[PDB]
């Protein structure tokens, strides 16, 4: 078994984010880090849209990301520290649209290690030094310089090691062109390892250490070190030099401190709390991120707490000394991992989970009545504020993000033919269930169905500098109707066409000269009311034409090729030659003559002959055959298009061809994507050319900077369409359906999947599908959470206690505190308690989003497993079983017990009714229907359970599973068990002896997250550490059993090992496209979707193996990682080809593409076609 | 007294003499040179500027690690200059 | 003496052992580099922060605080 | 100091400052007198050089060989 890995949807979770002038111009861009992907974004200051410019797979783990600029430069660089032992410096090249590696410096071994630097990265604010640091003793400093050609030079590292030391955070300090300084939060643990009493562990303080780099003497020295009051998280650089003092802000638990070396005293400010908070009073408050905004007049900071409250921090200063810290409540947004404040007044919020946000900073300065807290204010007791809806910010853009994906099911729950992806994702009150579909989403523009026989509609404007169109002309079978956009579009008279017979061509001939072609001839119409008419000689009747604003070719009966032209005079002149051939045309196309040239030469001619003929039409060699190529079937239409020149060949079936424009075909690509004739029509996507192919389903074909995409749309069949433009929407489509006249639009910037979302209450854990009604039964559960009833009674308690505060009892804030509940999706849920849980069972319709039933559980009960099944001793009734833990503590782990609930699932799968509740002595983590009964994993125990009248009846039990059952899967005869730390146990159920016997196990420890059965002998598994494996039983395996490694007697073999780089939580074998092949689809915690597909021949496997081998050397990972070593992170790779490395061939430069291709004995286009073939065989 | 230096390596490139030209510094193999050798600053200074890392004669070409030593990440230790005490 | 230098460099690296290493030192070494590996890998921290319903900054700070004395104070 | 240009150029040969110098001389004399007196010095350590104050890996290896 040999597998090929493909990514269908990249990760969308953000870890780090930096901003700067990375292209060298005055506009600002953001560089975000996914787990293993680097990405450049640019928000538009005119519309507020965030566009993705570049995204690169780095094949490593990005751990720190900084931006810096040399003095006198206008371009920002990118410093990356990763899980390799290298520091890398990158530069964005706007003209090539790629990241160019400038420097690489190796300092240690690879991997996320304790003492090898790469976790912390600081840079001097003037850009002359950079510090890379590990969590332990090792720190390195590089000096950055510049030569006379203005290129960046790097020096050899300087060591600043210090044994038995832990680092919390490092930042560079802003000095005024003095010696560079770095600040560190450090802790010494030497004394704590020598005291058995445990008192040296306590009484141990953090220090704030300052490291000075002396460029004159070329060494790093410890200058200052001071113990702190309590332990603090990250540090903040205060802008110094000539704009501001030069110190640090230490963010801590419940406090924020300013500190500077010299004669400056320490200044502390406590963090304000929300008035009438519902969270556990024992919990403290920390800041989670920060954002600095420097202006040539002043500066301030933006810090956010764990509740999502952003405060605006300013600093009250003297000539050199700081006197006060002032805090003011700014706004409430979701908890972010990073915040970027952009010039032109934009705030970018990258959330830890879920969608990301871009805000417009609407209110500058602060003219408000809300109180401003200060460090000078005396308090014995803490500050209090009231959270409110957004006042300083306005929401401008929202970027979708599937992180974190927790459960997935691929299924056809609607009655389409293509399956949809049902994804339970999100955490807390921002969780949701999302339905993903492959295709584009058609936006509704206009609808007015008119009776008749519509055939075609153009959208031609009166002028060429016009952005407003002139008319739209829909032809009946008996007549036509031509309208204009007066914003109240209806019948129009002064158009000039007024066709009694249908209109088969409407073109903008001149600037305001229009060509009207119809079955009886052509009447050229002026700007003024004048018409010059050429009609048919006798009974020859045109059906097809080929228009262009400089030349018009027509087709009468018999292939009589008649070409016109309109020269700078502005009127008709027909050519002398009329070449006729054997048959009548069925297809032709004239390329849009560019403003650079005078006319179009190529004209593909498809006839009843079933051959494309290419013909010239310039006055030198006009209308004489050049090259002919037969067809596989009856063509309908073709079109020369761009986005470099191609043409497309539409058959009379639901299948397509393509040929690059040249005197000879150079490329070939056919996609089985119908049974209905393909109609090729002109449209404009992204403001440039594209072809809207139409079949039973309508597809859009568009390359995208060498990204070929044939994407369907979310609507049914049409028959004619073209671009549209109006004051209503200047860029759209005019599409025609049966008994319909539609205008449609497509506004999604290159997305493989369209999604709809339905909100939930808590973090979803697992859902099942009812087989009859196709309803979803979901369980949601959260830790540190209140139930609804507990929240209500806690709030009533707080009210009755605040009304008896022993004070005139004359003004009631309690009645105002009880009325309106602030929404938890915006302000967060009150996280209160350490062993407190909250769980819910929900029945949901997947077509709509409505909740059919909702069962709330008691306070400290936590649901972990759910199943829907039928019992043999009962009839055809359905039941729902929910496994629940009781008083679970996670660290140290402790649980009071467990329960199994049983419901009857009545009213056509819409209602749950409680039946009974069976106690168990441990957490039931897995429930699986099995042969008219049910298997339950109760902690370490595997049990069989039958349905009873008052509880569930234990029938069989095995007690030899190692640690903890996390999953159970059954194929008809056997049972597969997943252990939390061991990988897989095979069990057989003896039907007549009533015995569960272990007959096989594995030889590796695996932290299994999920498992999928591939056949009777093979299992696909996933891991907490980001690995996928396939395990198969040897053919020797004996099933009929009644240890050799302290285990089972027979072992299983590992036939596949792959490191993905992200934690997989869903695995499923399925077929994605209609008429395709089966693949293994997986899902990741960062929001990524990927497939593993098998090879069917040795030749494809060998070719792709050689491609991977040659691309491993000549196109190495960007951040210094070894590709083979990265995919062998925990186990060596076995029988997997990385198709994400292989598809990077299409993005190399032509010279290296030729060097790679000439070793495989092939050209780059052939390699590209071979790469596209395997992808389109399985996925989209 | 054949001991490696094992100090933090810098930007200086290691050199080999006419007798050691094809050799790997760590395992003394001659097959598939893969990674350019870096040396520390005290090994590259003054009279020590250009010298064989194996023996110490006048350098003529670049020193390399072999593919076998690169696979095992033996190029990630300190300066590989042979120093005698 | 190259072998002796290797025996001195292996001892230098933090986390290595020898014939007199006790259970406590071994276990605190693996706990400490487990916490560092959790801080490094982006999707393990995601898993923990979803499991215990906390912000990722809070989980990071908790791990750093646990770094000091994992497995309790030593014997005698 | 060598450049055929430097030799060419270096071949053709044939109140406020005073006040600044006086102030500098007074300050220097005071500092020299204070250091000579060594009467009031708290020896406030400016910056500790870790490399200078800590044995190197090679020194540690030599110490280990001497010990055994
Ligand atoms: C155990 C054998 C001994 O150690 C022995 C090599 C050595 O003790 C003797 C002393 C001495 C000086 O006479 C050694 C001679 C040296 C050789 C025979 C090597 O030849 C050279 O140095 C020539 C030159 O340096 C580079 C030639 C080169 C690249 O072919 C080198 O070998 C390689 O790198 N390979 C091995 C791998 N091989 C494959 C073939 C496909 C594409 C190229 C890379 C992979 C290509 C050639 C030399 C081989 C001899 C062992
Ligand atoms: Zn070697
Ligand atoms: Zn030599
Ligand atoms: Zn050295």
């Amino acid at each position: 078994m040999f597998l090929y890995n493909l990514t269908l949807q990249r990760a969308t979770g953000i870890s780090f984010a930096i901003h700067g002038n990375f292209s060298g111009t005055k506009q600002q861009e953001i560089v975000v880090s996914r787990g293993k992907i680097l990405e450049l974004l640019r928000p538009d200051p005119n519309t507020g849209k965030v566009h993705t410019l570049l995204t690169v797979e780095v094949f490593g783990v990005i751990r720190s990301l900084m931006a810096f600029r040399l003095t006198g430069g206008t371009k920002d660089y990118i410093v990356v520290g990763s899980d390799s032992g290298r520091i890398v410096i990158l530069e964005y090249q706007p003209s090539k649209n790629m990241f160019e590696k400038i420097h690489q410096e190796t300092f240690g071994k690879s991997g996320c290690r304790r003492i090898v630097p790469g976790q912390f990265l600081a840079v001097d604010p003037k850009g002359r030094a950079v510090m890379i640091s590990a969590i332990e003793k090792q720190k390195l400093v590089y000096i950055l310089n510049r030569d006379a050609a203005a290129r960046l030079t790097i020096s050899s590292p300087l060591e600043a090691h210090k044994a038995n030391t832990l680092v919390y955070h490092v930042v560079g300090v802003d000095v005024g062109f003095e010696n560079p300084m770095f600040a560190c939060l450090e802790m010494d643990y030497e004394e704590a390892d020598n005291d058995p009493t445990g008192e040296a562990a306590a009484n141990t303080q953090q220090t704030l250490t300052f490291y000075e780099l002396d460029l004159g003497l070329n060494h790093v020295v410890r200058k200052y070190s001071e113990p702190l009051e309590e332990h603090g998280n990250f540090l903040i650089t205060v802008p110094g030099g000539s704009d501001g003092p030069s110190g640090v802000l230490i963010c801590s638990e419940n406090y924020i401190t300013y500190k500077n070396f010299g004669d400056q005293p320490d200044i502390r400010c406590p963090i304000p709390r929300r008035r009438n908070d519902l969270d556990d009073p024992e919990r403290g408050m920390i800041f989670v991120c920060s954002a600095t905004h420097k202006t040539k007049s002043m500066f301030f900071f933006l810090a956010q707490t764990e509740q999502g409250d952003i405060f605006k921090i300013t600093l009250e200063t003297d000539e050199d000394m700081v006197t006060e810290i002032r805090l003011k409540y700014f706004d409430t947004v979701p908890v972010a991992a990073a915040m970027c404040v952009l010039k032109t007044g934009f705030l970018f919020v990258a959330s830890e989970f879920g969608n990301h946000y871009l805000y417009q900073i609407a209110h500058l300065g602060d003219d408000d009545e809300e109180p401003e807290f200060s460090s000078a204010m005396p308090l014995e007791d803490t500050f209090f504020f009231q959270p409110r809806p957004l006042k300083n910010l306005v929401l401008v853009d929202e970027l979708d993000s599937l992180s974190p994906i927790l459960f997935c099911q691929i299924a056809d729950l609607a009655n389409e033919d293509t399956p949809q992806l049902y994804v339970a994702c999100g955490r807390g009150p921002r969780s949701s269930l999302r339905v993903l579909r492959h295709g584009l989403e058609v936006s509704e523009m206009a609808v007015s169905e008119l009776p008749g026989n519509p055939n075609a509609v153009w959208t031609v404007r009166r002028h060429i500098e016009d952005e407003f169109d002139a008319y739209i002309i829909v032809s009946f079978v008996n007549a036509t109707l031509v309208l204009s956009i007066g914003e109240t579009v209806e019948e129009v008279t002064d158009s000039g066409f007024l066709g009694t017979t249908p209109t088969l061509s409407c073109s903008l001939l001149g600037d305001d000269a229009l060509v009207q072609v119809y079955p009886d001839g052509i009447r050229h119409i002026r700007a003024d009311k004048r018409v010059n008419e050429w009609k048919t000689p006798g009974k020859k009747t045109i059906v097809k034409c080929a228009v262009n604003q400089r030349q018009v070719v027509i087709a009468l009966t018999g292939g009589e090729l008649v070409y016109f032209e309109m020269d700078p005079s502005g009127q008709l002149n027909e050519y002398t030659e009329r070449k006729e051939m054997s048959a009548d045309v069925v297809c032709m196309s004239l390329a849009n003559v560019p403003p650079g040239e005078q006319r179009s030469r190529f004209l593909a001619v498809g006839l009843v002959d079933n051959t494309v003929r290419i013909i010239s039409l310039d006055p030198s060699d006009c209308l004489q055959p050049l090259s002919m190529q037969a067809l596989p079937a009856q063509p309908e239409s073709l079109c020369i298009v761009e986005m470099f020149l191609y043409l497309n060949i539409g058959l009379q079936n639901g299948v397509l061809l393509r040929t690059v424009l040249d005197p000879v075909t150079g490329d070939l690509s056919d996609t089985r994507t119908g049974s209905r004739p393909v109609k090729l029509f002109r449209v404009r996507m992204q403001g440039q050319e594209a072809v809207l192919a139409m079949s039973s389903r309508s597809w859009l074909s568009y390359s995208y900077q060498s990204r070929f995409h044939l994407t369907p749309l979310s609507y049914e069949t049409l028959e004619f369409a073209s671009g549209f433009a109006s004051e209503q929407c200047p860029e759209g489509i005019v599409a025609i359906s049966t008994n319909t006249l539609r205008i449609l639009a497509l506004e999604k910037l290159g997305a493989v999947f369209n999604q709809v979302a339905f909100p939930l209450q808590y973090t979803p854990r697992k859902f099942v599908i009812h087989p009859e009604s196709n309803n979803l039964i979901i369980i949601e559960t959260d830790h540190n959470a209140y139930t609804e009833a507990t929240k209500a009674q806690r709030k009533q308690q707080m009210a009755e206690e605040m009304v008896e505060a022993a004070g005139e009892l004359a003004a009631e804030m309690a009645a105002a505190f009880l009325n309106e509940n602030l929404p938890e999706s915006i302000f967060g849920a009150p996280k209160a308690g350490n062993g407190q849980w909250a769980s819910v069972i929900r029945v949901m319709n997947p077509i709509q989003g409505n909740t059919l039933d909702l069962v709330q559980l008691e306070q400290n009960e936590a649901a972990f497993s759910v199943a829907v099944c039928r019992f043999s001793n009962t009839g055809e009734d359905w039941y729902v079983l929910v496994g629940v833990a009781k008083d679970l503590i996670l660290n140290p782990r402790s649980v009071a017990g467990g329960f199994v609930y049983t419901y009857k699932l009545v009213n056509n799968g819409e209602k749950l009714e409680f039946l009974h509740k069976t106690p168990v002595e441990e957490v039931p983590a897995a429930i699986a229907p099995f042969q008219g009964r049910v298997l339950i994993g109760v902690g370490k125990l595997l049990r069989v359970y039958d349905l009873g009248k008052k509880k569930l009846l234990r029938k069989c039990e095995n007690k030899h599973i190692a640690n903890y059952i996390s999953g159970i899967q059954t194929i008809g005869h056997r049972v597969i068990v997943s252990d939390v730390q061991e990988s897989f146990i095979w069990v057989r159920y003896k039907r007549n002896e009533n015995q569960l016997i272990i007959f096989a196990d594995d030889t590796y420890p695996r932290w299994v997250t999920t498992a999928s059965l591939l056949d009777y002998d093979t299992v696909a598994g996933a891991d907490k550490f980001g690995n996928i494996c396939v395990v198969r039983l040897p053919p020797n395996t004996n099933d009929e059993v009644d240890g050799l490694l302290n285990g089972a007697s027979q072992k299983a073999e590992v036939i596949m090992n792959y490191h993905v780089g992200e934690t997989v939580l869903s695995l499923q074998k399925t077929t994605l496209i209609p008429g395709g092949s089966e693949s293994l689809v997986y899902t990741t915690l960062s929001g990524g979707i990927g497939i593993l597909v098998p090879f069917t021949s040795h030749e494809d496997h060998d070719f792709f193996q050689h491609v991977e081998m040659h691309l491993r050397s000549e196109h190495p990972p960007l951040c210094g990682r070894d590709h083979l070593s990265f995919r062998s992170y925990y186990f060596p790779v076995k029988n997997v080809i990385d198709g994400d490395l292989c598809e990077q061939f299409n993005s190399m430069e032509p010279n290296k593409q030729k060097n790679v291709s000439e070793e495989l004995d092939r050209t780059p286009p052939e390699v590209s076609k071979k790469l596209e073939d395997i992808r389109t065989r399985y996925a989209f | 007294d054949l001991i490696f230096c094992r100090k933090q390596a810098g930007v200086a490139i290691g050199r080999l003499c006419e007798k050691c030209d094809g050799k790997c510094v760590i395992c003394d193999s001659y097959v598939r040179p893969c990674t350019l050798v870096r040396i520390c600053d005290e090994c590259n200074y003054g009279s020590y500027q250009g010298r064989c890392v194996i023996c110490g004669g006048p350098g003529v070409s670049d020193a390399y690690y072999c593919k076998e030593c690169t696979i095992q990440e033996k190029d990630r230790d300190g300066c590989p200059k042979i120093v005698n005490l | 003496t190259i072998h002796s230098q290797l025996e001195h460099l292996q001892s230098k690296y933090i986390g290595t052992g020898h014939a007199d290493t006790t259970k406590w030192e071994w276990l605190v070494n693996q706990h400490r580099d487990s916490y560092c590996s959790y801080m490094g890998h982006f999707d393990l921290l995601n898993y923990f922060a979803i499991a215990e319903n906390e912000s990722k900054a809070r989980v990071r700070f908790n791990l750093m605080e646990k770094m000091l004395q994992p497995c309790g104070p030593p014997a005698d | 100091n060598f450049d055929e240009e430097n030799a060419y150029f270096e071949d053709e040969e044939e109140d406020p400052l005073e006040a600044f110098m006086a102030e500098v001389e007074d300050q220097a004399a005071r500092d020299m007198k204070r250091l000579e007196e060594k009467d009031k010095e708290r020896k406030n350590v400016k910056g500790i050089r870790d490399d200078i104050e800590e044995e190197d890996d090679q020194e540690a290896y030599f110490r280990y060989m001497a010990e055994n």
